[PDB]
């Protein structure tokens, strides 16, 4: 039962939002407790090698799985905190994550949306440039986690 | 009036002069990303060669 | 005193099941979720009430 | 002139700005009120 | 009229929030670099 409790938490890692900082925590954790019971079950059963117990065989199926879910979980990561400044977005991965794959998963992207004068006008006009490119960088890095999300 | 143009000229100052130093802590965050990536390469081919000449010799004894 | 540790064990992997939900749905935004009226009606309106929330 | 309309209409810009961006943090305030009930 | 007053006067309190700011941030900064040293 301890087993069973630990095996259904191997997949919660999954619906774990990136922003909150604690995926490895969780995966890490599940990995090594997994392992731990695994070893004490060898400590109690004789060491022949005429036959795995099934027990045992489920075990090392679900850390296999977990260890997956763990180089998974460091690649949604680095997904996740991809910007304008250091990633560029290939079109592909527009086309696809962005519009084909949130269909077949049932997600769809919300998608939310005297010199004194002229010196004025200036710097107006920078302060609304420089908003305008801070919303296209945020606009980006909105596309960045939805792509995390959907993978 | 004086007041008005003197403040719209401070914001847009004060805007300049942080895009400025965020750009520079952009830099070093980029700094890490290189520095991550070239030990990510050397430690990958570390581990292969390393698990494949240190593993190997158990194959050929068993 | 061995069956009330396995009770608690199995509430607190439910606790962490809800916690994870819980997560879940606090880091939601316009950019990535839509709130459905329901939810709206519910979970700001009426259950708030029964909890004592104001 | 020239200079006044496009400093108005960056005003007005940077107005609707701020707007869009108070309500996307009203909805996050929901979510998170949400999470809090929960 | 009151219009010019009241922009000038919005204009002016954005200026002010906006160097009570920076001097904020420069505080903090300040404790960060006494930890580093420490
Ligand atoms: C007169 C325009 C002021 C804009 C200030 C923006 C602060 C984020």
């Amino acid at each position: 039962i301890p087993c069973v409790l630990i095996t259904s938490l191997a997949i919660l890692v999954f619906y774990l939002p990136s922003d909150c900082g604690e995926k490895m925590t969780l995966c890490i954790s599940v990995l090594l407790a997994l392992t731990v019971f695994l070893l004490l079950i060898s400590k109690i059963v004789p060491p022949t090698s005429l036959d795995v117990p099934l027990v045992g065989k489920y075990l090392m199926f679900t850390m296999v799985l977990v260890t997956f879910s763990i180089v998974t979980s460091v690649c949604v990561l680095n997904v996740h905190h991809r910007s304008p400044t250091t990633h560029t977005m290939a079109p592909w991965v527009k086309v696809v994550f962005l519009e084909k794959l949130p269909a077949l998963l049932f997600m769809q992207q919300p998608r939310h949306h005297g010199c004194g004068l002229r010196e004025a006008v200036d710097g107006v006009r920078f302060i609304a440039d420089h908003m305008r490119s801070e919303d296209d960088d945020q606009s980006v890095s909105e596309d960045w986690k939805y792509v995390a999300m959907v993978i | 009036l004086t007041r008005a143009v003197e403040g719209v000229q401070y914001i847009a100052d004060h805007l300049k002069a942080e895009d400025t130093d965020f750009s520079v802590k952009e830099d070093w965050k980029y700094v890490a990303m290189v520095i991550d990536r070239i030990f990510l390469w050397m430690f990958i081919i570390v581990c292969l060669l390393g698990t494949v000449g240190l593993f190997l010799p158990p194959w050929l004894a068993g």
